[PDB]
């Protein structure tokens, strides 16, 4: 059984860039699986209209 | 195979 | 510890003794690569370095490694190696 | 198995079962509708409809194929903005949200909504597929997380220091990796590569 | 030379005036030779829309032209007598042939032709399959695909040609394929249809050089129909090799400077007969030791040098160790139901470490053998940029675990056995067995519930809880009227040891809810054992018992085969012992054994060894429990005796049960004389058992060759003896001594088993010629598969 | 469950005349089921039949009546290659790889022969030789003397087929004979040697479409037939195929004067003209009903069909003459129109004397 409206993705652990010691670092992140900043002021879950729009 | 019915594929819970 | 079924667990490189008496100080990576194969392991911490884990421990004790580990530099040239037959 | 009345009614009818949230009656008026005019100056309007539709009734093979077709005869089109959006929300559909099971479907969902955001960085499902892409790159680096848990039980120490190198090279800013060092020390520690054991253990001591 | 200006089109439908463009590399302003349009067009093709493109020049302008293929609206079926709809339809759009798309109309004939090929399969020649394309008023087209199945085609027989050594029969006796199978006189002995006859002239070779026919050949095998094609005629003609004693090995190769072992692997006793199965075993053990030291696809080949002066084989092994590979990754794609620790878990073949080609696939049948997927699939691929990094994927398709099951079988000792219930084999994807069996016997309603973890340790150890339900009625099970209302919990660890050898070991609790106790002196000397002083003259009383075991049990199984063993022994020990804080005290051992020991070469002479021996005893001066006790008789145990009818016997108290004495007959009964006790033939078994049989298999002699070894006749000598250890001999002077196990009942009789259609079948016919003072006979007993 | 057409009916037919059984003589359980050649012949008013198990009797023409009894078992005999007699010798091909020839006399074994498969071909009797076309594809020809083996000639075979493999016809000491592959093929009685080899088969496409698995010699031209393929017209000196119709059978044909007489796979007669093949007449009301090779008998065409009915067509038009039942057992096995007498035996080994 399936996903119908829900929101539970809203609560997945954050991202933070792993602090590298010194005299050493950190294995070298492939671009694969790489989220981009994008100013976004779009609604989320079920506060988001995910209805087809139209024109005219 | 036998007298009676092996009805497999039914259920997952 | 009992008499239990375990199904001997292999882990990381083989290493024959006519294969480690092979490679010389002083070789590139390619030519170590063809000697012995792409190792399993490399350290991922801003070091070219390599290891050869030749793990194996069969059913009930008797856990055998050899620990092969080979040094490079900057360049990408064999600069020193270690080898262990055991563990203690 | 609707009779041959006509279009307008046929839409109408439709266009009336989608805020009354009867999918199943809405899909046989325009799953048909499409059978009658596959191509039309408003019929692609009837395919977006199609498509919301069989992901809410959750026919999610059917809403697929819908799209993927979609998208192949319009790529074009303005709305391919929202086609992309769906197609990800369809196969995060096939996931798990206490996920490791074939990651197939999230791996592909992360790649749709990447698609989207590179494309449309100013498009009204952005900034959600974002957040959706954060809950998928924890639950792919989570999958790696129980292989490796499985490894470190079964004690294949490679597999182990292997896996979690995957981690950090693919996963590194999730969660699941800070969870993931430890098994790495641990299997270094294992085959005595005491070396490389406390090199990790100065990147746990460093973060949280 | 041409120079474009504008992209106009003609026949754009479905297909947006966007999509058109992103598939042709001639752009708005390029310069285009004739060639380039080519190379466009030929790209219009490659994206699968159009049934017809042509560019071509008007001016300055460069104009495309389309027919895009007709759009799919209906998919009817109508004649699918053998296939159901949504089967067919789920295959169309596997094929790319799916509502809502294009029609390949250069595949119509293709689509029709590659359904019959389904109907080949299982035998069904006389097939057909047309299809009608009606066209639509917009360019779609409505697909009628007419059925005509056939009669489906048998097996009219099986020949073989130039088998001199070998009756064509005793040959085909071994074959999956029939001529004949039998009905009325029944053997459930396969089918009478035909497909993949490959393998079956692999059991032919083997039969041949497993005999030392080293220069054995298949010649030719031509397959034929009839011309009505419901019949099918097979012809396997070979050439019969003369028989050769081996000579040696001489082994040559890459062998990796490993000849000091592998030059006693290929060392054979000079004189027995060429042996093609002890080959491909020394070619495997080869392969096993070179996958021993790294090498992961190691090839052995055996081309016997043929001497037919001395008549010899010189057996010629070349090895290649080949090279050796590294496993980067075991990936599983399928599992979308099951965890991947579930298929991970079942692997052989290591990650991160060095490649087995045995490995990958042992964990693959390691995988099925689960029946959780339907397929399973391996894969190695080489790892971009590197020569020796392999990725090994599994791809499986998961298989509907639940499933409810229902079968009634029919016995002598049991009568008819109703198993039933619904079981569980992988909860939600875990592993996890949960499952709600019950089985009603002519005596026993049993129904218990399980759940179990089958791997608690990561190295196979399971742990399964069992919660359970038992109404017993002792005069339905030939025994001292009794009823045990039971029910309990059992938590168990079952220990894998080895291949062969496995052990259990849990704590259970049980509620022994005793009632309807006719009196009888063995029983109640148990009565006040528990400090129990009821009534020696009727049969209202009641016992509640509450007590906790420690059971513990040890199974070593190496039959050859499964079904009629031929060779090596099986051996159970099953006991329990009571922890303190029960109401009862005492411990029980059982121990079952039975050892086949073939006598020809062919294995048609086994000689079977049963021996079933029981024992326990109170341990607080109490005794042990009457419905822990063991009996003696049956099919399962000594044949031509009665159910439980060898052993000590009641002897009954005077009493009356709340039966109101009307016309039956009746034990030591006050309505009939009560005078004191009453000796009686109704049966009790003991405390302390041993039986032990020795059975002859042989051929069944009077059956077809073609199946008589689907039958299997044996000859039994049986006995058994049961004894009670704390029978008071002196106070009970006049009673028969019922300590004494010297009274052996012996029987002997003959057997036949095998399978019907009503299930699997099992006849006995014994005599027993020396039985004791009060022993049921029942010379003919059987069963239909209880289950 | 149902075949995909509908044994047409039995045809409802006005006799002009009646068709009476002269006698009726059984031989053994017979063949039944199993696909066989296994036909009577005749040879000096002395009728020559067999059972599969290996009974083989020898019958007077005129009463049926038995006058000698033997049988070739120890386990059956499985017989096949349809009985033909020559000189003073009775020929039968064994599913066992033997050859029988029998003495007209006693009915004693002159010889037997070990072949290279399945004897299935009714053997042919040319020159000093006897043909047996077996069922791995070997055309091998025996001694009419002693029965040893004079030559093989390894005709190469398709992964499916059908059955009776073609019982070659010969033409100055050269043998034509029938592929399983759909090429007729002609070799010398010398050697065996490959004279032509010409391909008379239609394919179709990428399934299982086979060719056949018995040709006739008239003023130099060799008429044969293909299972699916067609009839053509070959020049016996080349091979080359000069007319061809896209007409196929299993039945062998008969070419008497200027007509080719055939009965096509789905049991359809015809009559054709010998010139290209052109087409006289056609006999459809018996589609399906599993028909028998034709024969001819006083001008009229004697036919059987699985339920043990005999037909009279007529030649000239290719309407029905006359019908009878005469054996419940069923019919496949090819008829015998020889010596102004009538034979057929039906599945159960029943041989018929036909007359009136």
């Amino acid at each position: 059984r399936q996903v119908s409206g829900d929101e539970a993705y809203l609560e997945a652990a954050p991202l933070a860039e792993l602090h590298a010691p010194a005299g050493m670092i950190l294995p070298v992140t492939s671009g694969d699986y790489a989220i981009p900043v994008t100013n976004g002021s779009g609604a989320v879950g079920k506060a988001l209209d995910i209805r087809p729009p139209a024109q005219p | 195979t036998r007298v009676g019915v092996g009805v497999m594929l039914n259920d997952l819970f | 510890e009992r008499v239990v079924y375990r199904p001997d667990i292999n882990q990381g490189n083989y290493l024959t003794a006519n294969d480690v008496s092979k490679i010389r100080v002083g070789m590139t990576q390619q030519q170590v690569a063809y000697a012995l194969g792409t190792p399993l392991m490399s350290d991922p911490f801003g070091t070219n370095t390599w290891f050869y884990v030749f793990r194996q421990q069969p059913g009930h004790e008797g856990v055998t490694q050899q620990t092969l580990t080979l040094t490079f530099n900057s360049s990408g040239v064999l600069t020193n190696i270690d080898n262990k037959p055991a563990l203690s | 198995e609707v009779p041959d009345n006509p279009p307008n009614e046929i839409y109408a009818t439709a266009q009336q079962k989608l805020q009354d949230g009867n999918w199943r009656q809405a899909i046989t008026q325009l799953e048909a509708l499409d059978n009658r005019y596959p191509f039309g100056p408003y019929s692609q309007q009837v395919q977006l409809d199609l498509i919301y539709a069989y992901y809410k009734n959750a026919d999610l093979p059917l809403a697929q194929a819908a799209i993927d077709r979609f998208i192949r005869l319009n790529p074009t089109h303005p709305n391919i903005d929202y086609v992309m959006y769906m197609r990800g929300l369809t196969n995060m559909a096939l996931d798990d949200s206490r996920s490791d099971r074939d990651p197939q479907h999230a791996r592909a969902a992360f790649s749709d909504f990447s698609k989207l955001v590179r494309g449309y960085p100013n498009s009204q499902y952005t900034t959600d597929a974002t957040k959706r892409l954060v809950f998928l790159k924890d639950r792919l680096a989570k999958y790696e997380y129980s292989v490796a848990e499985y490894y470190t039980e079964r004690g294949a120490w490679v597999a182990v220091v292997n896996r979690v190198e995957g981690m950090l090279r693919d996963y590194p800013d999730t969660q699941a990796t800070r969870d993931a060092l430890p098994l790495m020390e641990n299997a270094y520690r294992q085959m005595q590569m005491n070396a490389q054991a406390e090199k990790v253990a100065k990147i746990i001591a460093a973060n949280s | 030379g041409f120079v474009v200006k504008d992209i106009h089109f003609e026949g754009l439908q479905r297909v947006a005036v966007g999509a058109a463009l992103l598939s042709m590399p001639v752009r708005t302003g390029d310069t285009v030779n004739d060639e380039d349009i080519s190379n466009t067009i030929r790209a219009l093709f490659a994206t699968g829309n159009f049934e017809d493109v042509r560019v071509l020049r008007d001016g300055d302008t460069l104009l495309v032209q389309v027919k895009e293929r007709p759009t799919i609206a209906s998919i009817t079926f109508s004649g699918n007598k053998s296939v159901k709809d949504d089967m067919l339809k789920q295959n169309l759009e596997a094929s790319g042939v799916r509502v809502g798309e294009s029609l390949d109309r250069t595949t119509i004939a293709d689509i029709e032709k590659g359904l019959e090929d389904f109907y080949y399969s299982v035998g069904k020649y006389s097939a057909s399959v047309k299809a009608v394309v009606t066209p639509l008023p917009r360019n779609r087209v409505d697909l009628k695909l007419v059925f005509q199945e056939g009669v489906s085609a048998e097996i009219q027989q099986i020949n073989i040609v130039g088998n001199h050594a070998f009756t064509t029969d005793e040959l085909i006796s071994h074959f999956q394929l029939r001529d004949e199978v039998p009905w009325w006189n029944v053997v459930g002995d396969r089918k009478y249809q035909k497909q993949k006859l490959a393998g079956d002239l692999e059991t032919l070779r083997s039969y041949y050089l497993d005999r030392g026919y080293a220069r054995f050949n298949i010649d030719s095998t031509q397959v034929s129909l009839t011309p009505d094609k419901k019949g099918i005629y097979v012809t396997v003609n070979i050439t019969e090799g003369d028989q050769y004693k081996l000579s040696g090995v001489e082994v040559s190769g890459n062998l990796a400077g490993h000849s000091a072992e592998i030059e006693q692997l290929t060392k054979i006793e000079p004189g027995e007969l060429y042996n093609g199965t002890k080959v491909t075993k020394m070619e495997d053990d080869i392969k096993k030791l070179l996958g021993r030291y790294g090498y992961a696809y190691p090839r052995v080949q055996s081309m016997p040098e043929i001497n037919d002066a001395d008549k010899t084989v010189k057996l010629r092994v070349n090895v290649d160790a080949g090279n050796r590979f590294y496993v980067r990754k075991i990936r599983f794609e399928g599992n979308d139901t099951s965890k991947d620790a579930v298929l991970r878990r079942e692997m052989r073949q290591m990650e991160g470490a060095w490649l087995g080609s045995d490995l990958v696939d042992q964990g693959k049948e390691r995988l099925n053998r689960l029946g959780f997927f339907e397929t399973v699939d391996t894969d190695t691929q080489r790892v971009p940029g590197s020569p020796d990094q392999v990725d090994v994927v599994y791809k499986v398709k998961e298989r509907n675990t639940g499933s409810f099951n229902f079968g009634i079988g029919y016995g002598t000792e049991s009568g008819v056995s109703f198993q039933a219930g619904v079981q569980q084999d992988n909860w939600l994807g875990t592993g996890y067995a949960v499952g709600i069996n019950g089985t009603k016997n002519d005596y026993q309603t049993y129904a218990e519930l399980s759940v179990t973890n089958p791997y608690f340790t990561v190295d196979g150890v399971s742990l399964g809880g069992r919660l359970f339900y038992n109404d017993f009625q002792a005069d339905d099970a030939d025994l001292s009227d009794y009823t045990n209302k039971s029910y309990g919990t059992d938590v168990t660890l079952g220990f894998p040891i080895n291949e062969y050898n496995s052990l259990r070991a849990g704590l259970g609790y049980v509620h022994n809810s005793l009632s309807n106790m006719q009196p009888q002196v063995a029983m109640w000397r148990y009565l006040y054992s528990m400090g129990e002083h009821p009534s020696t003259s009727d049969q209202d009383n009641s016992f509640k018992t509450d007590d906790f075991t420690f059971n513990y049990g040890w199974t070593y199984n190496k039959l050859d085969r499964g079904y009629f063993p031929t060779d090596g022994s099986r051996v159970n020990l099953t006991g329990k012992v009571t922890i303190p804080g029960s109401d009862n005290e005492y411990y029980k051992v059982t121990l079952d054994t039975a050892t086949y020991v073939p006598i020809d070469d062919d294995h048609k002479w086994v000689v079977l060894g049963r021996t079933r021996w029981g024992y326990g005893d109170g341990l607080g001066g109490k005794e042990m429990p009457f419905y822990e006790n063991f009996y003696a008789g049956g099919s399962s145990t000594v044949r031509g005796f009665q159910s439980n009818t060898i052993g000590p016997k009641a002897v009954y108290f005077p009493h009356q049960a709340s039966n109101y004495d009307p016309d039956y007959d009746y034990e030591c009964a006050t309505q009939d004389g009560a005078k004191d006790l009453c000796k009686s033939d109704d049966a009790v078994g003991g405390n302390a058992m041993a039986v032990a049989s020795l059975e002859f298999i042989t051929p069944t002699p009077f059956i077809s060759d073609k199946y008589a070894n689907s039958v299997r006749t044996s000859f039994f000598w049986d006995m058994g003896t049961v004894w009670d250890t704390n029978w008071d001999s002196s106070q009970y002077s006049g009673y028969p001594d019922w300590s004494d196990p010297s009274n052996i009942r012996m029987s002997a009789g003959i057997a036949l088993q095998w399978m019907s259609p009503l299930g699997p079948l099992v006849f006995s016919y014994a005599q027993p010629f020396k039985k004791y003072d009060g022993d049921k006979a029942e010379q003919f007993q059987f069963n239909i598969g209880k289950t | 469950e149902e075949d995909v057409v509908k044994m047409s009916p039995l045809p409802t037919v006005e006799n002009q005349f009646t068709p009476t059984t002269a006698w009726s003589t059984s031989v053994g359980s017979g063949i039944g089921n199993f696909y066989s050649n296994l036909h009577p012949a005749l040879a000096d008013n002395v009728v020559y039949a067999a059972d599969r198990a290996g009974l083989v009797k020898a019958l007077n023409a005129d009463d049926g009546k038995e006058i000698w009894s033997v049988s070739l078992a120890e386990e059956p005999a499985l017989l096949s290659g349809g009985v033909t007699v020559s000189g003073g010798h009775v020929y039968i091909g064994s599913e066992k790889a033997q050859v029988y020839a029998l003495n007209t006399s006693d009915g004693t074994v002159a010889w037997q022969t070990k072949v290279a498969g399945e004897a299935l071909s009714r053997p042919v009797v040319s020159d000093g030789l006897v043909l047996i076309h077996t069922s791995n594809g070997q055309l091998q020809a025996l001694n009419e003397a002693d029965g040893a083996v004079k030559w093989t000639v390894n005709l190469d075979m398709p992964s499916l087929s059908l059955r009776g493999e073609s019982a070659p016809t010969t033409a100055f000491g050269a043998a034509v004979v029938g592929g399983d592959n759909g090429r007729v093929s002609a070799v010398l009685m010398e050697q065996g040697q490959m004279i032509w080899q010409q391909r008379i088969s239609q394919a179709t496409g990428s399934t299982e479409i086979d060719r056949l698995s018995t040709p006739v010699v008239v003023n130099g031209v060799v008429f044969a037939l293909a299972y699916n393929g067609n009839l053509t017209a070959l020049d016996l000196r080349s091979g080359q195929i000069m007319w061809k119709r896209e007409l196929g059978s299993v039945n062998d044909f008969i070419v008497d004067g200027n007509r080719i007489y055939l009965v096509d796979q789905n049991d359809r007669v015809m009559a054709l003209t010998i010139d290209g093949g052109v087409t006289l007449w056609t006999q459809s009301d018996l589609l399906h009903r599993l028909l028998t090779s034709p024969v001819l008998y006083n001008g009229n065409l004697v036919v059987g069909d699985s339920e043990g009915y005999l037909h009279w067509i007529n030649v000239e038009d290719g309407r029905f003459v006359a019908q009878q039942k005469v054996d419940s057992s069923g019919f496949q096995t090819e008829p015998v129109a020889a010596d102004g007498k009538l034979l057929i035996q039906a599945k159960d080994g029943t041989v018929y004397s036909i007359t009136r």
